[PDB]
């Protein structure tokens, strides 16, 4: 059902977040809430965006 | 002769020759299942 | 600094097949997202399809059971097939990756790919010799001519590419025979031109023909 | 799908002033436009998404805005590389797609042309067909005129014209024409002029040669 | 006697296909074992496969499920076909008899298969004026240059091979510019060197390009 | 994979003589190796069945040895017509593999080369690039060394050469080599001389040209 009289803000609701990038996709009701850096090329991330 | 082949050809064996290409005697056994009598059977039962 | 390098393009007969292609040269192909697009004059731009880092496929419906993407691990090479184009499909094709809402960050250079029953043609060369008259100067300009070819396009260099500034090239033409035409025409200092002589380099890459052809003042009073 | 519309169709403004890019659609986005710029021969770049986040490689002078279908872009002292075609491109639903596109020009200043006339070549002939070329170089504005005088009659049907493109750097065009010729028509006819006017020129040039020079 | 007759082979971009076909002249090819060999040069022979006489087949391992074996006996010619023909396989390829446990006795004049991406180029000739030195004798040594052709080879000749006399033609090279050369010479007496007409013909076949240039004196003072 | 060898690399002797062609396989066999004949640009032909059995087409001066994993060809009283290839091919099982091949060469007399240097033509001149063209006719050995010297100094690394077969009437040889530069390096320097060291002269004969010759 929608939420929108419950969950926008005028100066913008940032709160809510999700996953976008992963090396595979996730199997029936698995659960991943790892924050690691994504390294995108050669270059180690070291936790640094 | 020439276009002229026997059907046949020979073999060649030396003691000294690799395993590979040296001779072996092969036996091969086939089972037979009809609707006929059983000729064949399994050894010997026996309890004392 | 970031560089894809691309492959492929060239010229299909209808009811055929092509695989296309392009490589990373620092990125990892295998963990972002990759997409294509093809381009066409005169009749705009439009997205095609998408691989996701989880390896899922999507694409947009004017190509379904003719296109198909995927992606080589073994050699972090991204790869295309093609099914039964159609004329319309006439297009440049680029390979770029987008992350995330699909910002197309990088992009390649792009490569051509026609389709027609068409069978290739390679190019005729006619150079032109600079007049007397324009030596009256500080510069002059040394051109030449290629056509009667098929398909576009027709890459040009002038002394293998060591010149960089006066180079000024034109843009193909249709002949009525279906054939193609262009001109290139480089400028240079006037001392060395009757000192260096001047050698464009032609390349007719779908039909992979190169064409050597010189510039010299010559004598044009006569 | 989603379409979307650019406003102005062309838009050519002088360089140091600030030019304005508006861009509308049938259904909202959100704020998630974005703006890429690809100049020719050249592989298009990412400018600025959303609203106002502009890319990593791209100047201060690069702004845009908007918000509910109607989104605008703005950009401040304009460099003569600006010149390219821009696009913006849709986040409202899958497919994706991307606007026609808007072109931009610089007015620097105006000045004429170069006109060069080249005889058909040897090879022409033997292949049984001549032409004509007269090449126009480094003028301004684009809409040159040209015409073509065979035997003193105007012979406005059998020749065909190319365009360049605009040199970033001297912010000129150029012209080149090609009047197409069959065997017999070369050699029965003699003399051969082309007649240029240019808004760069004081007064229309008239160039011409004769058959007879080879 | 017993003669193979093929015909065939030639030059296709990578990823092509190729079908090759060769005739016997009294052995029957039905009743007979036949086999493909292909010849790279300074890498030698190389098998590719055999049909047996109770129409079985085999190939090698590298070329399974790729290289196809066919044959027609109602008119005693052997087929085969190829596909996905890749690098460095270019070569000429031969078809072949054998009795007992194949002894390849009986050949045909082989066939060249050759696979680049380059198209084909007719070649270039330049003549060479002699000297003064080379006439010193009753015969002198004239001869020309022939370069930036492809693909190889190129025929030579004069009066369609009447002469085959006092001819030494040279072994062709491939340039690191992707094109062959290759050179002539032909040895006549000192005086005709004034009077005989020189002309020389250079064919190439994949360009189907005849080459005529005439040999003459000239100077070397000039 | 079983991999044949066959040895020595080149063969050079005077007819009438006895040939020795030895070769190696990888994995020990009996009697399962065949001798191939080929004058270049030829078919084929095939020259030995088994170890020992010669083709009927084929006359008595030929014999073949073989062992488990050494075997020989030997040919006696040499003769011309024996000019060319040798190769080794697998009659047993692997499947069927072949040897690298051998050369054999008849002998008669070493003779000095016939050296003559040639000029660039016109046409090469007005294409920009420049090459200067040695030719060595009607010699023997064929290890004949040819190098280039420009303004004395040496420069035999800019080319590609190539040699024909034996002539089989006078038992000698010819070389083609092409030295070739740009026409700007061309004008670099002003002396091309060529080099060419041979076992039929007392030493290495050069000839040479000045570019201002013409």
């Amino acid at each position: 059902w929608n939420s929108n009289n419950l969950d926008s803000k005028v100066g913008g609701n940032y709160n809510y977040l999700y996953r976008l990038f992963r090396k595979s996709n996730l199997k029936p009701f698995e659960r991943d809430i790892s924050t690691e850096i994504y390294q995108a090329g050669s270059t180690p991330c070291n936790g640094v965006e | 002769g020439f276009n002229c082949y026997f059907p046949l050809q020979s073999y060649g064996f030396q003691p000294t020759n690799g395993v590979g290409y040296q001779p072996y005697r092969v036996v091969v056994l086939s089972f037979e299942l009809l609707h006929a009598p059983a000729t064949v059977c399994g050894p010997k039962k026996s309890t004392n | 600094e970031v560089q894809l390098v691309e492959s492929g393009g060239g010229l299909v007969q209808p009811g055929g097949s092509l695989r296309l292609s392009c490589a990373a040269s620092e990125i990892t192909v295998s963990r972002n997202y990759m997409s294509w697009v093809r381009q066409a004059p005169g009749k705009g731009l439009e997205w095609v399809s998408v691989i996701y880092s989880g390896g899922s496929t999507f694409y947009a419906d004017s190509v379904k059971g003719r296109f198909t993407i995927s992606r080589d691990n073994s050699r972090n090479t991204l790869y295309l097939q093609m099914n039964s184009l159609r004329a319309d499909d006439t297009a440049v094709y680029y390979c770029a990756r987008d992350y995330g809402d699909f910002y197309f960050d990088y992009w390649g250079q792009g490569t051509l790919v026609t389709v027609s029953s068409a069978s290739t043609k390679g190019p005729s060369v006619f150079p032109l010799a600079p007049s007397s008259k324009s030596t009256s100067g500080g510069t002059a300009a040394l051109g030449c001519l290629v056509k009667d070819y098929f398909p576009e396009p027709v890459t040009v260099s002038w002394n293998s590419g060591a010149l960089t500034s006066g180079v000024h090239t034109f843009p193909a033409v249709l002949q009525s025979s279906g054939l193609y035409s262009l001109s290139s025409v480089v400028t240079v200092p006037s001392s060395s031109l009757g000192t260096q002589t001047y050698i464009c380099n032609v390349n007719h890459k779908p039909s992979n023909t190169k064409v050597d052809k010189r510039v010299e003042p010559k004598s044009c009073d006569k | 799908e989603i379409v979307l519309t650019q406003s102005p169709g062309t838009l050519s403004l002088s360089p140091g002033e600030r030019a304005t890019l508006s861009c509308r659609a049938s259904q909202s986005i959100s704020s998630y436009l974005a703006w890429y710029q690809q100049k020719p021969g050249q592989a298009p770049r990412l400018l600025i998404y959303g609203a106002s986040s502009r890319a990593t490689g791209i100047p201060d002078r690069f702004s845009g805005s908007g918000s509910e279908t109607d989104f605008t872009l703005t950009i401040s002292r304009l460099e003569p590389e600006d010149f390219a075609v821009y696009f913006c491109q849709q986040y409202g639903s899958s497919p994706r797609t991307f606007g026609q596109g808007t072109k931009l020009e610089i007015k620097r200043t105006v000045a004429a042309p170069s006109v060069f006339i080249f005889p058909p070549s040897d090879e022409q002939l033997k292949s049984g067909t001549a032409s004509v070329v007269c090449l126009l170089n480094n003028f301004y504005p684009r809409e040159a005129k040209v015409q073509w005088k065979v035997d003193n009659a105007l012979q406005s049907g059998n020749s065909q014209e190319s365009v360049t493109e605009q040199d970033s750097k001297d912010s000129t065009y150029s012209l080149s024409s090609t009047l197409t010729l069959s065997k017999a028509d070369y050699e029965k006819h003699k003399v051969y002029a082309c007649e240029v006017t240019h808004q760069g020129l004081s007064s229309p040039v008239t160039k011409s040669f004769n058959r007879g020079e080879c």
